[PDB]
RNA sequence: AAACUUUCAACAACGGAUCUCUUGGUUCUGGCAUCGAUGAAGAACGCAGCGAAAUGCGAUAAGUAAUGUGAAUUGCAGAAUUCCGUGAAUCAUCGAAUCUUU
RNA sequence: CGCGGGGUUAAGGUGCCGGAGUGGACGCUCAUCAGACUGGCGCUCAAGCGUCCCACCCAUACCCCGCCCUCAGGGUAGAAACGAUGCCCUGAGGAGUAGGCGGCCGUGGAGGUCAGUGACGAAGCCUAGGGCGUGAGCCCGGGUCGAACGGCCUCUAGUGCAGAUCUUGGUGGUAGUAGCAAAUAUCUAGCGAAACCACAGACCCGCACGUAGACGUAUAAGAAUAGGCUCCGGCCUCGUAUCCUAGCAGGCGAUUCCUCCGCCGGCCUCGAAGUGGCCGUCGGUAAUUCGCGUAUUGCAAAGACACGCGCGGGAUCAAAUCAGAUUUC
RNA sequence: GGGACCGAGGACCGCGCUCUGCAAGGAUGCUGGCGUAAUGGUCACCAGCGACCCGUCUUGAAACACGGACCAAGGAGUCAA
RNA sequence: GAGACCGAUAGCGCACAAGUAGAGUGAUCGAAAGAUGAAAAGCACUUUGAAAAGAGGGUUAAAUAGCACGUGAAAUUGUUGAAAGGGAAGCGCUUGUGACCAGACUUGCGCCCGGCGGAUCAUCCGGUGUUCUCACCGGUGCACUCCGCCGGGCUCAGGCCAG
């Protein structure tokens, strides 16, 4: 039979969980995909500096054309904006996630954003709804490598 | 020699289902056939192209109807006493345990139709091997 | 059960001879076990080919792992290894094992003992010498080994 | 190349269908006849340690007396209050009383 | 006009799209937008028109066989090798709105029964699983789950939905858009609708895998078709031609030949969208003749090595975009 | 003589014949193959051919018109005389 | 006191704060809203940080039962994997490719010897129940017969697909 890829050790990955958190879906999510499968130091400096004006976000599903500049010659889209609230969520998450790889004895200098997920939470009720978003996002550490050894004769 | 008994070939005229016309399309429909009552149903009126309905013509031959692959005609148990009923249709009937009979009572089932020479067709169920 | 392919980011194994990690076996049944592992293996491994093999005893589970693995220094990002009720292993400050997986990850949990070849050929009033039922893990905390 | 769009699978969401339940409703049947100027029905204001709701009660105010039972009340806090006793109880019964403004 | 297999046709067609004839006999027509028993491409000693002849193509039509159902005819008791409401034999037929009749499936509950299933797991739900039925549906597997439920014979009904500008709830595109408005003159943060909507207009570590159709897939002027080729003898309907074609999917050792092929260097040749000749080296080489092995694959249907395309990290040049960040064989 | 497609039924009964058994009321015989896979199924995609959007209403027929953002649950010939 | 009633969009408007919240000058109008677990055992403690939030860790049979709580559908959404596409998508018939899944006949009987053990074998004995001539026990033994079991030998029958 077929058997599926296995999950990385738990010894090796950190987990943090954000929910009903009061931020756009549609933001938070472009966010969460432009910082998806970088490095951790990368992400900590590209949230900080789009919170303090620097650096663009692009979108690209949840698009809406509100400013056009060479900020987005990088990413190769058009269309740039700079959510502010989502990286500070994405921020507080991630500075969770590395307080936990620190308790668990992880290396923090090699953690990699494995996977970063944005859901919908549940609307909030007051017609003009909020939408709110839970945020599952997962460290790892970067793959190890070992040299084999020769082989026997016999 | 132990096999179902001695039938004519087993012959399909369609092995593919009769789905509801335009059930593709709305996930409110489902896919089971609905006679299309409309005057101008394309479908109804047969137009070439289009989906087929289900006739008498498409009936299975009455030597092999209710027939498994096999040979066999499924009879349902749900207990001991239900596979001895196949005694004397050992070659003519399968046994298809339950889904609600217990591990337990599987096994006696299971062990009681090797006896009697009945196939069970659901004999990998909760049950395991023990050496 | 999980084959080697299955892990991500996994290895070919040699032909070298791995060395044991028994871990955490301390009631008789569990020492039974242990022994019972130590004896398919070779006595002697052939340390040229750093390959370990490790069945790891947690809560009368015993987790098989395979890795290869290689002693080398410490980036300095990295943290010194923590000893078992106590920090900094005294030795090895700024030395660390790096690991990877060669071989199939599976779990394993000893449901009986018999004293010949499976239930029929074990003969006497001491024919089980031990079955796994399920009362005897009726608290979370009473382990077999 | 990358990005986007579509389909499928696993997992995670949204939402509250389905299943199972029910100190509720609904329909039928039987016994009985009992509000008020000796102040009724209804309205209001108050009474508890923490009372927000509901309920009970009226300055004797989550109640008093009398009878019966027989060892509690209880979410937290307190009692040197009661256990071979005319005696606990957010107990039951109920014949005596108290019963603010309308 | 039931579901299939084979054969043959009708109307219409046989240049291609398009299955089947650039079929045959006799004539006519060149049209500055002919004509088509033309749709487009296109066609002119037709692929146009008139007649005649032959072969061919395919409808649910006809013929033969199988299977389903319906109807009709016949048989069946000192009972049958199957519920006479059963079984066996035979023949014909099969479109369908309004409408009529019959059978069967499913849902809630009731009486009887299955000495029915079930905490060793009922019901429900999910399911790139396995079956049965023409079908409505039914049965089983895998996962989840935690207390009830099912079949059969009858009884009973608030009993089956795709729609009603249907009711209630939930959720979308529009849309992070319009706008900052009741509630809560531009750019950028934060907040954020509505109308409408059947669907659309070079190295280092580790890892991974090996043909819109080859089987001899060999062949260079042109020019004309009331002429061309040539050895200067002559030649021509005919490419119905020329080369090459032997050996374990093609071995070994000879006998014997300097014939052919292939690889590298030198001499030159090829530009149009790039190639061949000569010489030399080396290897193989039945033109002729043999001795050995080809078998039981038995009458046709997972090992090692090497070479490549790739990745996941590290740094190596040369650059691009925005000293310092990213990317590129 | 060459080819294609088919093998319905299942003790005997019948018509017959070239009569020691046959081509006569429907296929047998021989050989070979089949379990680390014979043979199926599901999903996705490609390919050849075919195919006007469902329900209602009007008209000889069309054509217009009406309704349809999506999903779940509810939803209409009943009960008396 | 009951029912061939309804079972949380049902049944009274109201199973729960219900003539309540709320609307209207007023007469009046009038909702939505049930289910942790057997037991709160309702998550101690360590560690991020300003959250109706996490990671370890613990209770529990179970926490993917955590007062957003039985089960947990569809519409709609996100992460990962695979495939396809940019002058509509979707459907019918028929092969092919890739991935995944299943696993075909459930695969037997009869004869001939040798040994062993039982019986329905013995015109053996005793007992029990009966439909009174059939069954069932207990004890004897293998001259005959019949069953099995073990060791050898042989024949036959076997599912599907091709030529």
């Amino acid at each position: 039979v077929r058997y599926a890829a296995t999950e990385i050790a738990p010894t090796k990955s950190a987990r943090a969980r954000g929910s009903y958190l009061r931020v756009s879906f549609k933001n938070t999510r472009e966010t969460a995909q432009a910082i998806n499968g970088w490095k951790l130091q990368r992400a900590l400096t590209f949230l900080q500096n789009v919170i303090d004006k620097k650096e663009a976000v692009p979108m690209r599903r949840y698009a809406g054309s509100t400013g056009r500049t060479a900020q987005g010659k990088q990413w190769g889209v058009s269309r740039a904006r700079w959510p502010v609230k989502s990286a500070q969520f994405l921020i507080g998450l991630l500075k969770n996630a590395e307080a936990n790889a620190d308790a668990k004895g992880l290396d923090t200098g090699n953690l990699i954003i494995k996977h970063i997920q944005v859901n919908q939470a549940p609307k909030q009720r007051r017609p003009y709804m909020s939408n709110p978003c839970h945020i599952e996002l997962i460290l790892t550490e970067a793959e190890e490598t070992v040299q084999k050894s020769e082989a026997v004769v016999r | 020699m132990v096999a179902a008994k001695k039938h004519v070939p087993i012959v399909k005229k369609r092995t593919k289902r009769f789905m509801r016309h335009q059930s593709d399309r709305f996930k409110c429909l489902d896919s089971a056939w609905r006679k299309p009552k409309g005057i101008d149903n394309r479908v109804r009126r047969r137009f070439k192209g289009n989906l087929a309905m289900p006739s008498i013509g498409y009936g299975s031959n009455k030597k092999t109807k209710h027939m498994m692959p096999s040979g066999h005609k499924a009879f349902l148990v749900h207990n001991v006493k239900d596979v001895e009923l196949l005694l004397m249709h050992n070659r003519t009937y399968a046994a298809e345990i339950a889904h609600n009979v217990s591990s337990r009572k599987r096994i006696d089932i299971i062990t009681r139709a090797k006896q009697l020479g009945v196939k069970v067709t659901n004999a990998k169920a909760k049950v395991t091997t023990e050496v | 059960y999980a084959p080697g392919k299955a892990i991500p980011g996994h290895g070919r194994a040699t032909n070298h001879y791995p060395e044991l990690l028994l871990n955490n076996f301390k009631t008789p049944l569990g020492l039974l076990a242990a022994k019972s592992m130590h004896i398919l293996f070779p006595s002697k491994p052939e340390l040229a080919g750093r390959q370990v093999v490790t069945l790891h005893n947690q809560r009368d589970y015993i987790f098989f792992r395979r890795h290869r693995y290689v002693f080398r220094e410490a980036r300095p990002t990295e943290k010194n290894v923590v000893g078992a009720d106590g920090k900094e292993m005294e030795g090895v400050k700024g030395i660390r094992a790096g690991l990877q997986e060669i071989g199939p990850r599976m779990t394993l949990k000893l449901r009986r003992v018999d004293k010949g070849v499976g239930r029929a050929g074990s003969e006497g009033p001491d024919a089980v010498k031990w079955e796994w039922k399920a009362k005897m893990e009726k608290k979370r905390t009473r382990f077999n080994l």
